[PDB]
Formats: structure tokens, C-alpha cells, sequence
């Protein structure tokens, strides 16, 4: 259920900074065990990152923060 | 034949010899699928060593394009042949016509963009009416090089493969003439001194019609040969 | 010449006839071209380009 | 090639059709009209466009 | 062997894997194009006329 | 020798009601253009329907003319009486009549009843109004009948839309079962008026010309 | 809403006739003509020669003493030939046949539910006194067009193209037709061109059968 992306670029305006965003979400998403946060349709990863993209709950200011977070927790479960 | 000629496909046609025109004139003894025996005419004939003449025709051989040469008779029995006329139709040709093509009843006009830029739609019944389908005999060569660390045999059994390729195959190492082979089968079964037995290529049907088998002087032979 | 030929049998001087569409099954709303021309077939086939 | 032919044979106009002083209500009946053959391709009728 | 669950599986792996399609004069930057692909019987790379 | 693969109604995903989208699928080979073509020109040439035949309307007498107080004219009214969608019963035809004045707009639902008469998008405006004198009145006969007729075949004439449906298109599209290689998925669109359901005047399409093989059936 | 029915079958030949159906209301002509003809076209049942036997030949590229056609030519020629077997679907035949001169269709020592439309359709031609072909031909009902290359063992079983359709060019042809009372009454005339092996109104029967079955879903 994809044909363009030009939603995500409205989004995320360099056409080129999208790329790497959504090949880092899908890369998280695909050899980890990392949920999607949209419910996929039997699709491959890169359009659930580009989907993820379009409506606006991700980017790259997203994606550092929240795996800073993880970063801090996981070292912070050490105790 | 062409509908639409120029009159100069006859002249191609018995000059390019694949036609068997006939060398002195009488009248057709015996036509057979494979010769053609011609009672020639008194006038012609020599006072001595005259007798009569027979053209052998060339079955089904490779060209040098792997396309299909082929002699077919089209002449009757007891049919008067002049001098100088053909005998034999030969590959895409028709009673001394070169004959390239089809005829075909074509209609120019757009049919929803399936011939957009150049391409031509083609119904089912051309297919059905069995024209465009065309022979190609391929050869396939699979030599048995003594190299080192020792021969290598033709024998019929191969290690790690099934029976199931090797139904085909006999006793001796060779595929049946005949045998509806299908891409990726054994045909012969060869093996090095340690498996590199030749197979039929990828995606391509057919059916073995003549295996030849030269050998050295000095390895004697094999039941096949 | 080729229209007297034409005029021999008891098809159209125009050299052009009516179809009907195969799929629709109503007129083609113009007269088209259709004849017996020469086709050949190439040695370029696909499976021995795929 | 194609496109560009069939549209401008479309998008055209000739004084007659089978129904040429005819007034439509939209799109749908000038469709409606074609495909029955009430009606030429190239009519020059007053349809109500929105 | 070409076994018919291949096939099935087959049919996955090509859903949403574009390939580039491209000419042997590649001119310009248009020359390579990323379509999706959809599977069909033939031997023949079906193209789309508008590019 | 007889086996053929039945289509089945996949799915009735539709746009909003009266724009129904009927896909099925699979269809043998070719059979999708061939069932495609029969329902499409048995539904738009031949339906049992209602539409309005002619408008008598009193204060104009030929077609190209002007009532004072209207501020559209008189073609634009014919034309909204075009698609006055109605639904009549056994009466083959009736006469309505649309007595009104006042300053605003005209709709259908401003028109006399008369008992089994009813509208069944009451909201489709006639003309509008925007004076005190003006007073309009019109005698509308709908009649019952099949297909479409133009005007200029058969007291004002008006073209008369009996089928239901407004646009029927149908579509091909290859489908593919578990193994065989070409089949057909005939893709059905159509909108219709209102009086009917598309999902009904499809089956209403399909008794019609099963009806029409019933005499030369082997049952 | 009147309903046609099959009025006449005018048997001009033996291979094509003239089928009428009456009548036909104004717009239902075009309709009925395009689905018979294109259900004819495609979807007739019928049979057709499929695998040939021939004693003593291995591969259809090879060539037999006495005949003076290749092998490859006889099985587009049995391909060519039509056959109406009665009870079974699948029937296998002998063909035997010595002596200089053409090998008709009629040589075939069929059985009793077995009938060859055609006997005229030469086979191959023998030139010479002592020479005979024994071929079992196979037959079998199919539908639509199933070559040899699409389905699924001896050396000895030529694989042979089967079309299995016995129709061959279906023209309609609609007018008024001369009712008592009425207009607007379309007579349609199929001109259909069948091979020879079915009957035209089982034909028209068929169509109307799967036409109707098809509408059977809704």
C-alpha cells in the first residue's frame, strides 16, 4: 500500500535526510525485535518506516532520543 | 508462399541449391520421403552408363544458425519433369518459391495500447494453426579428456544422482535417440577420477534425434559405439 | 490496377473494410485497413535472450 | 502515439452526430449516451459541469 | 526443482521489492527508473508506455 | 468437460450508498468481458423505470423563453427536471404538479404528493425564486418504460431517464487461482439515481437476461 | 419482456449452417449475438487427436520407407482431423493400411461409438507395394486449445497439439423480424461454421447452459 512518498518529504523536506531516518527505523525495526508503531498489513519494512513516517510520529530527533533513553535504562538496569 | 512477390523468389530459389533440381528430364519412378527416382527420357539418355538417376535428399540436419535444412518431396508418382525444375521443397520454400514467411491478415489499428510503439498483437489462432513454430536442432558435444590424475569414463552410473536422471540413460552411458529430454537431464554420463557428466542447458525442452560417437584408435569401444 | 483486381472480387475500392470489436461486439466507427501482408519471423527469440 | 491520438480523436468536434442539440446534465449521461450510440463522439451539445 | 510452495513464496519476497529497470544507452538521468514488480508468465520484461 | 470455475462476490467495497463496487472473481478465460458487456448493456438500455416524460408549465410557452421572477432559465429547469429521481408503482403514468411561490429556492420535496408518488432525494432543487409576484407552476407526467429515449424522437419535451443506473463501467484485470495462469476478475462499477440499489439492480440485470435463457436451457 | 427460442437450423452443408433465434427485444440482439459467439469461440467442447503411435518410428523428426510425407507432416495432418466419438472420452484407434496410393481418413477400422465426420482427409501418401504404417491414434474431449508442451513416458508416443474446438468462425446477424403486431423485434441470424463433429442447436444449447450458469452466482 505504497506509491510515493512525497507526503514524507512534505514531512521531513530534504528528500535525502528521509532515506536515512527511514533506513535506520527499518533497520531497527527488522533485525531486532523493535515494534511498529503502526500496525502493518503484511508489508515489507521499509514502507511501514515510510508509513511511520508520513503521519508524523517519528524522525530523526525521535529516533536519538528515544534510543538514548533505551542506552540510558539498559545501563541504569545494571545497578 | 508469398502472396505479394516480385517473380525473382524462383530465380533464389533453384540458385541457391538447396532445391533438387532436377538434371536431366523424364518422369518420377518412385518419390519417397528420402530420395527421389526420376525414369529419365530417351533423348537423353547416354549410349552407355545411362541407366537412371537418384537424388538423395538431406533430412533433418543442423545449419549453421542451429535453424532447420530440410528436403521434402513435392512432386507426384508418374509426373513428367521438365529439365532445369525443382524436385525437392527445401527449407522455406514452396514448389521452387522462396517462401520466408507467412501470409497473415493483418488490420492496422490501435487495440488498447498492446501495439503502443512498434508491437504487433497476434491472435490465438495463428498459434493454433501451427505457422510460426520453427525446428531448431542444437548440437550438444561432450568430449572425454584423459587428463590427469586418470580418464574419465562414459560409464552409466553416476555418484550422489539418482535414478531418476539416469532412467533415460542405458547401460552404456548414452541417451536413447528419441528420448523427450527436459532441461537440466543427464544425456551423457561422464565422470573424472576424484561428477562432470554433460546436462541439457537451462530452460530449453526437446527431443535427442541423432548421437554420433567418435573414439580414438587405441580405447576400443563401448557397447553403444 | 490494384483497384480493378479489387473490383473483380467483391470487396471495397477503398481497400478498406468494417470491423466489429471483438471484446465490445458494436461497430469500429471508422473503416479500416486489413489485408494479407507478408509477415516474417525472426530468429531474435526471446528465450534465447532471457 | 497512442494516448495522443485517441484523445484528440476524442476531444474533437463535427457539425452532425446522432444527437447534437441534446442538453446533458454531467458527465455521466454524455458517457451513458456514447456507449449506447445515441449519440456521436464528436457532438456539440451543452452539458452542466460542476 | 521448482516445487509449487516456492512459487507461493515467491510471490512474498517480490510484493514490495522495487528493481531498477534500465536501457544500455543510459543517457540521461532518466535512463534508470525503479519500478515495482509484478509477476507474470512469459519470458518478456513488460514496461510501462508512459515512461 | 463442464467444470468451471464459479465467480464469487469477493468483496461489495463501496463508496458511499448508490456507488457500489461489486468485484468477482475468478473468472475462465475471456467469460469477464462477455459478462461485463451483457449486464452493462442490459442495465443501461433496458431496466424497468420511472422518469418524467414532458413539463406543462403555465407561464412559458416555448422552450426558449423567460418567466419573470425566475433568476435561472428555462433551460436549466428542464435540465434539473432531467434527474428528478421518482419512484412510482403499478400506474404506468401519473401527473405531478409543483404549485409554489414566494422569494427562495424551489426543491422537489415542494411538490403535491399524490399518494404512491414519492422522491427519493427530496433535497434536488428546481429552480429558485426572488420575487413576491412570482408564482410558478408546472404539470410533470412520469412515465413508466424501459432504457433511454432522446427528445427528439417522440408541453415541454424532456429526456426521459427510466434505468436507474446514471454510469455503469465495467473493468477487466488478470486473476490468478492457486495454479492456472490466465483468468479474469471483472470488476464492476456503477452509480445509480437513488431508487434502486446497485447491489439489487445488478441481480435485477442478471434475472433479466436469465430470464431471456430459460427457453433453450438444458436446466 | 418476450423470450426467444430456436426457430429453424438452416442446415446449409454439412459443416456450417444458419441457427435463428425469435425474437429478440430492441437491444438484446447485440447482446445474445456477442455472448453466443464469444462462448462459442471459446468454450465449445469437443475432441481432437492427441498422442500418435507409430510402429515403427522413435521421434516425430525421423522418416519411414514407403511414405512420402515426414512424420512431422502426418501429425499436423491427423492434427487436422475431426472426430465425433459417441460414449466415451477417451478412445484410442488403428489405422492400418498397404498398397500404393493415399491414405484416406476413412481407412480408420473405428468401432461402433465412434464417427469420422470427414473420411475424404488424406493422411500421407504410400509409393510403394510392400509398405504399411499401424499407428494407434489416441482420442480424447477437451476444451478450448492444449498443446503439447503445457501437459504435466514411452520413446514411442508422438505428443501431438490439441484444439479442441469444433466451431471455427461464429457470424451473427440481427434484424427485424415479421411478427404479427409488434416492432422493435430483433431476429437473430448466427451463421456459424462448425467443423463438422457437433450438432449447431447442442451447441447453441451449450452457450445458453454455461452463459446461464455463470450468471448462477448473483
Amino acid at each position: 500500500a505504497r506509491v510515493t512518498v512525497q507526503d514524507a518529504v512534505e514531512k521531513i523536506g530534504n528528500r535525502f535526510d528521509l532515506v536515512l531516518v527511514a533506513a535506520r527505523r527499518a533497520r531497527q525495526m527488522q533485525v531486532g525485535g523493535k515494534d511498529p508503531l503502526v500496525p502493518e498489513e503484511n508489508d515489507k519494512t521499509t514502507v511501514i518506516a515510510l508509513r511511520e513516517i508520513e503521519e508524523g510520529l517519528i524522525n530523526n530527533q525521535i529516533l536519538d532520543v528515544r534510543e538514548r533513553q533505551e542506552q540510558q535504562e539498559q545501563e541504569a538496569a545494571e545497578l | 508462399k508469398p502472396l505479394v512477390g516480385t517473380g525473382m523468389e524462383r530465380a533464389v530459389a533453384v540458385d541457391s541449391g538447396v532445391t533438387a533440381v532436377a538434371k536431366r528430364g523424364g518422369v518420377v519412378q518412385y518419390v519417397d520421403a528420402s530420395r527421389i527416382v526420376i525414369k529419365v527420357n530417351e533423348d537423353e539418355m547416354y549410349p552407355g552408363e545411362a541407366g537412371i538417376d537418384i537424388y538423395n535428399l538431406t533430412k533433418y540436419t543442423r545449419s549453421n544458425q542451429n535453424t532447420c535444412i530440410n528436403q521434402m518431396p513435392c512432386v507426384s508418382l508418374g509426373e513428367p519433369v521438365e529439365r532445369g525444375d525443382v524436385l525437392a521443397d527445401g527449407p522455406s520454400t514452396d514448389l521452387g518459391e522462396l517462401a520466408l514467411g507467412q501470409n497473415m491478415r493483418v488490420a492496422f489499428m490501435p487495440w488498447n495500447g498492446y501495439n503502443f510503439e512498434d508491437s504487433i498483437l497476434v491472435s490465438e489462432r495463428v498459434v493454433q494453426e501451427d505457422r510460426f513454430t520453427t525446428i531448431h536442432i542444437q548440437e550438444l558435444a561432450c568430449v572425454s579428456r584423459d587428463t590427469k590424475l586418470g580418464p574419465e569414463e562414459i560409464t552409466a552410473d553416476i555418484p550422489n544422482v539418482g535414478e531418476a536422471a539416469l532412467s533415460k540413460l542405458d547401460e552404456s552411458g548414452i541417451v536413447y535417440i528419441g528420448a523427450e529430454v527436459t532441461g537440466g537431464d543427464i544425456l551423457v554420463g561422464k565422470v573424472t577420477p576424484k561428477d562432470s557428466s554433460l546436462r541439457v542447458p537451462n530452460g530449453v525442452s526437446g527431443t535427442v534425434i541423432d548421437v554420433q560417437v567418435f573414439t580414438r584408435d587405441g580405447v576400443e569401444k563401448d557397447k553403444r559405439a | 490496377e490494384i483497384k480493378e483486381l479489387l473490383k473483380l472480387g467483391d470487396l471495397p475500392t477503398s481497400g478498406q473494410i468494417r470491423l466489429y470489436d471483438g471484446r465490445t461486439g458494436e461497430q469500429f466507427e471508422r473503416p479500416v485497413t486489413v489485408g494479407y501482408m507478408y509477415m516474417l519471423k525472426l530468429n531474435h527469440l526471446v528465450d534465447d535472450k532471457m | 502515439q497512442d494516448v495522443v491520438l485517441g484523445l484528440y480523436y476524442m476531444t474533437r468536434d463535427c457539425v452532425n452526430a446522432k444527437g447534437e442539440g441534446m442538453v446533458l446534465t454531467g458527465p455521466k449521461e454524455a458517457e451513458r449516451l456514447y456507449r449506447s450510440g445515441l449519440a456521436s463522439l464528436h457532438a456539440r451539445v451543452k452539458v452542466r459541469i460542476t | 526443482r521448482e516445487e509449487a510452495v516456492v512459487w507461493d513464496i515467491l510471490d512474498e519476497v517480490i510484493r514490495e521489492h522495487p528493481v531498477l529497470l534500465n536501457r544500455a544507452p543510459t543517457l540521461h538521468r532518466l535512463g534508470i527508473q525503479a519500478f515495482e514488480p509484478v509477476l507474470i508468465e512469459g519470458k518478456a520484461i513488460q514496461l510501462h508506455p508512459l515512461v | 468437460v463442464t467444470e468451471f470455475l464459479k465467480p464469487r462476490l469477493v468483496d461489495i467495497e463501496q463508496v458511499s450508498s448508490t456507488h457500489a463496487k461489486v468485484t468477482l472473481e475468478p473468472l475462465e478465460r475471456g467469460f469477464g468481458h462477455t459478462l461485463g458487456n451483457a449486464l452493462r448493456r442490459i442495465l443501461l438500455s433496458s431496466m424497468p423505470g420511472c422518469a418524467v416524460t414532458e413539463v406543462e408549465i403555465d407561464g412559458v410557452l416555448h422552450e426558449y423563453s423567460t418567466k419573470e421572477g425566475v433568476q435561472e432559465d428555462i433551460l436549466e429547469i428542464l435540465l434539473n427536471l432531467k434527474g428528478l429521481a421518482v419512484r412510482v408503482q403499478g400506474k404506468d403514468e401519473v401527473i405531478l404538479t409543483l404549485n409554489k411561490s414566494g422569494i427562495g429556492p424551489v426543491t422537489a420535496a415542494d411538490i403535491t404528493h399524490d399518494g404512491d408518488v414519492e422522491i427519493v432525494k427530496p433535497q434536488h432543487v428546481i429552480c429558485h425564486l426572488t420575487d413576491e409576484n412570482a408564482s410558478i407552476s408546472m404539470r410533470i407526467k412520469v412515465q413508466r418504460g424501459r432504457g433511454y429515449v432522446p427528445a427528439s424522437t417522440r408541453r415541454l419535451l424532456v429526456d426521459a431517464c427510466y434505468s436507474p443506473v446514471e454510469r455503469i463501467a465495467y473493468n477487466v484485470e488478470a486473476a490468478r487461482v492457486e495454479q492456472r495462469t490466465d483468468l479474469d476478475k471483472l470488476v464492476i462499477e456503477m452509480e445509480t439515481n437513488g431508487t434502486i440499489d446497485p447491489e439489487e439492480a445488478i441481480r435485477r440485470a442478471a434475472t433479466i437476461l436469465a430470464e431471456q435463457l430459460e427457453a433453450f436451457v438444458d436446466l
